[PDB]
C-alpha cells in the first residue's frame, strides 16, 4: 500500500508456469483495483490484467486471456499473478500496479518489479575475475578496480563493494549475451590510487538461482 | 480498442530547457490520461493523471494539458535526474493500453573518456580463456568507436560492447569492451592495445600491455 | 408457423428391429412433409418429400406415412449406417419449419475397449508440454470412465476427453482422454497410467509406460 | 451433378457482421429457391430465410427478420447470406439449401456447411503432433498411430490419412475447449503392427482459418 514488494527474480523452463507475488507492505488490497503490467527486453509497458476484489471482477487484454490468473489473498494480503505455458516470448520484468477501484483511475503505486527468465538453458553460477589495473595504470592517481562475472545463467547478478559501502563511482555493466549462451558482466570502481592504502575494496557478487555468493579483494598487479 | 501513439521516439536537451513530449489516442478518452516516468529496472512513477492533475511530491516543472485524442507532457526546466522513458496511458476503455515510451536525454558539454585496459587474470587463464577488458569512464557524448588490435592485427567478430544509463547528476556514459580469445591464443601474441576514438579527444587514445 | 413436433427425442434399437418415427404438424400441411437424415458433422440429406416419396439411392427399408397433421418415418430393417439424426421439415407453408430431429441409436453386444497409451512426442517436449494420451478403441455401450495416475498419485483437473459418434459400420465408440503436464511436470515422475472402467471389464484394466523405458 | 460449395470457417467479433457465399458448381441457381438453415452446436436445424430469384420473392423467419439479409449473383451463380449484430447465440454451422421453384419442393442439395464463430479471441494454428506407441506396444499385433493438433482457434480443422488412402480404422475425436480458450483434437487409426515397417503413415492437417497446412510422418 506504502510499499508494494514484490518476489524475487525468477527462472522457468518453456512450458513451464510463475507465479509473482506482490505484498501491500504497511497497506492493504481492499477497496483498490489491481494490475499487472509487464516490460519485455528493450520493449514498452504492456497491460496484462486487473482484478477488483471488492467487485468480484477480473479482466484481461485479449493476448493474455487464458494464460493469466490473477488472485488477491486478503489472508497474506498478497496479490498473485500466475503465466501458464510459459513461452521465450514471457521473458519479461513483470510489475503489480495499484490504483483506486473507481473508473478512469490511475496507477499511484507500483512493485519494484520481478525479472522472469523462460528458458531449457541449465542454470549456471558465475566463475568472478579480478580485473586489476596494473600499477603503471594507478600510477596517474586514479586506481580503476573491477571484477569480471563470467558465464552464468540466468540473470541476475547483484554486485555489492564492500558489502554495500561503496555506491559513488561504481559501474556494473548490462550483462552481455555470450555466443555460449551464458551472460557475463563486469563491474567497475575508480577511486583515488591512494585509498588502496587505506581499505580493502572487495566485490561482492550473489547469483541466487545457484547459490552463488563469492567475495573477491582487487588489488593493482 | 485504444491505440495510443508517442511523438517523439527520443528527444535531447540542455539542463534548463523546456521539452514537450505528444501523445495521440486512435479515438476520443475524454480526460483520462496518464502519464508516467520510468528509469531503467525501476518502477514506472505516476507524475500526470486525467491529462493536468500532477501528483503530490512531483516538481511543478512537470504538467500535462490536452483532452480527446491529442494530450502533451511538458518539462519546463529539464534537470539532469529527468532523463528517463515517459509513458502516457488510457484509463478510458474496458482495456487499458500505454504508448510507445519517449527516451528523454541531456546535452551537456563534451567530456572525453578517461581510458584504462585490464589483461585477463592469471585465474581466468589456468581454465582456457583470456577476457581483455577495456573501460571508457564519464564521457559525453555516447557515440564512441573503441578498436581491438593484438601484436597490431585489429581484432574482428571477438569482442563486445556495455553501456551504463546516462548518469543522473553528472549526465555521462561509461563504457566496457570485452575481447575473448582461447589460453592457446593469448599465449601466442605480446601486444594487446585497446583504441579509442571519440569526439573529447583531439587523436584516438590507445591503452596496452605487453603479456 | 406451422411448428413440427417428432417423438420420440430419441431411441435405441437393435440392428434389424422396425423401428418408427412421428412427426405431427400443428395446422394441416396437406402432403407437403419432408424426411432428412443428418451424420454428425455432415450436411442433412433428403431421404422423402411429399409425405412417402423415396428420394432416388435411398434403401427401400426407408418409408413415410401420412397426411394432414400425423406422419411417420419407418426404417423395415434398421442397419448399422442408420445411425444418425432425422428431421422432419413442412413446406405447405410460406415460412418453412423443421421438426427438432430423432436421434437413432444402436444398441449391439457389449464390447469392452482396445486401450493404447502413448507417450508425449520429443516434439512436443522440445517445446515444453506434455500430452499423455489414452484411447479406448471400438468399445459398447458408450458409458466408459478413465482415470490417470502419475507415480500412483490419482490425477484431478489436468485432462479432457472426446468420444466418436457411434461408427456407421459396427455401432462402436471410441473414447481418446488426454493428459497435460510441464515437460518439467513429466520429467519429475516415472509411472504414467491409465486406468479404464467399462460394463465389458468386470475389474477396470490399467495400461501405463515407464518415461524413459524403465 | 450439382455441388453446391460454401466459404470456409471464421471467427467474428461480437457485434460485427458476417457475409457466407454458397457457390452452384454443375449448375445454377437460376430455376430454383435458395434458403438458409442453421445449426447452433448440438441443436436442431433452424430455416433462416429464403430467396426465389426467378420469381424475385424473398421471405425471412420472424427470429432473423432485420438481421438476416440473402442475395444472389447469377452471373457468378453465387448465393449470400449476411448476419449482422453478431453474438455468442448466433455462433453454428450455417447451410444453403437449394429446393425446386415449385410450390411446396423439398431441399434435394445442401452446401457442406460454413461454422462462424462469435468470439473476440484471434486466429491460431494448431501444432501437430505424433502419438505413436512405446515400441513394446507395438509387440502386441495392432499399432495405433495418430497426430495430436494443438492449440487452434477457431473450428475447425480436417485430418486425413496417407492423403485419403488410409480411411479404414481412422477415428477423428471432437475438439475439445481447453482452460486456454484453445481446441485441440485427436485422430488416430489402428493398423497392423507389421504395417509400420513396409510403409509411412502421415496425418495431412488443414487449419483453413489461419492458412495452415501440416504433413506430420507418424513413428514410434
Amino acid at each position: 500500500q506504502v510499499q508494494l514488494v514484490q518476489s524475487g527474480a525468477e527462472v522457468r523452463k518453456p512450458g513451464s508456469s510463475v507465479k509473482i507475488s506482490c505484498k501491500a507492505s504497511g497497506g492493504t488490497f481492499n477497496n483498490y483495483a489491481l494490475s499487472w503490467v509487464r516490460q519485455a527486453p528493450g520493449q514498452g509497458l504492456d497491460w496484462m490484467g486487473e482484478i477488483t476484489p471488492i467487485f468480484g471482477t477480473e479482466k484481461y487484454a485479449q493476448k493474455f486471456q487464458g494464460r493469466v490468473t490473477i488472485t488477491a489473498d486478503e489472508s497474506t494480503n498478497t496479490l498473485y499473478m500466475d503465466l501458464s505455458s510459459l513461452r521465450s516470448e514471457d521473458s519479461a520484468v513483470y510489475y503489480c500496479a495499484r490504483r483506486g477501484y473507481i473508473y478512469g483511475s490511475p496507477f499511484d503505486y507500483w512493485g519494484q518489479g520481478t525479472l522472469v527468465t523462460v528458458s531449457s538453458a541449465s542454470t549456471k553460477g558465475p566463475s568472478v575475475f579480478p580485473l586489476a589495473p596494473s600499477s603503471k595504470s594507478t600510477s596517474g592517481g586514479t586506481a580503476a578496480l573491477g571484477c569480471l562475472v563470467k558465464d552464468y545463467f540466468p540473470e541476475p547478478v547483484t554486485v555489492s563493494w564492500n558489502s554495500g559501502a561503496l555506491t559513488s563511482g561504481v559501474h556494473t555493466f548490462p550483462a552481455v549475451l555470450q555466443s555460449s549462451g551464458l551472460y557475463s558482466l563486469s563491474s567497475v570502481v575508480t577511486v583515488p590510487s591512494s585509498s588502496l592504502g587505506t581499505q580493502t575494496y572487495i566485490c561482492n557478487v550473489n547469483h541466487k538461482p545457484s547459490n552463488t555468493k563469492v567475495d573477491k579483494r582487487v588489488e593493482p598487479k | 480498442d485504444v491505440l495510443m501513439t508517442q511523438s517523439p521516439s527520443s528527444l535531447s536537451a540542455s539542463v534548463g530547457d523546456r521539452v514537450t513530449i505528444s501523445c495521440r489516442a486512435s479515438q476520443s478518452i475524454s480526460s483520462f490520461l496518464n502519464w508516467y516516468q520510468q528509469k531503467p529496472g525501476k518502477a514506472p512513477k505516476l507524475l500526470i493523471s486525467a491529462a493536468s492533475s500532477l501528483s503530490s511530491g512531483v516538481p511543478s516543472r512537470f504538467s500535462g494539458s490536452g483532452s480527446g485524442t491529442s494530450f502533451t507532457l511538458t518539462i519546463s526546466s529539464l534537470q539532469p535526474e529527468d532523463v528517463a522513458t515517459y509513458y502516457c496511458q488510457q484509463s478510458y476503455s474496458f482495456l487499458l493500453t500505454f504508448g510507445g515510451g519517449t527516451n528523454v536525454e541531456i546535452k551537456r558539454t563534451v567530456a572525453a573518456p578517461s581510458v584504462f585496459i585490464f589483461p585477463p587474470s592469471d585465474e581466468q587463464l589456468k581454465s582456457g580463456t583470456a577476457s581483455v577488458v577495456c573501460l571508457l569512464n564519464n564521457f559525453y557524448p555516447r557515440e564512441a568507436k573503441v578498436q581491438w588490435k593484438v601484436d597490431n592485427a585489429l581484432q574482428s567478430g571477438n569482442s563486445q560492447e556495455s553501456v551504463t544509463e546516462q548518469d543522473s547528476k553528472d549526465s555521462t556514459y561509461s563504457l566496457s569492451s570485452t575481447l575473448t580469445l582461447s589460453k592457446a591464443d593469448y599465449e601466442k601474441h605480446k601486444v594487446y592495445a585497446c583504441e579509442v576514438t571519440h569526439q573529447g579527444l583531439s587523436s584516438p587514445v590507445t591503452k596496452s600491455f605487453n603479456r
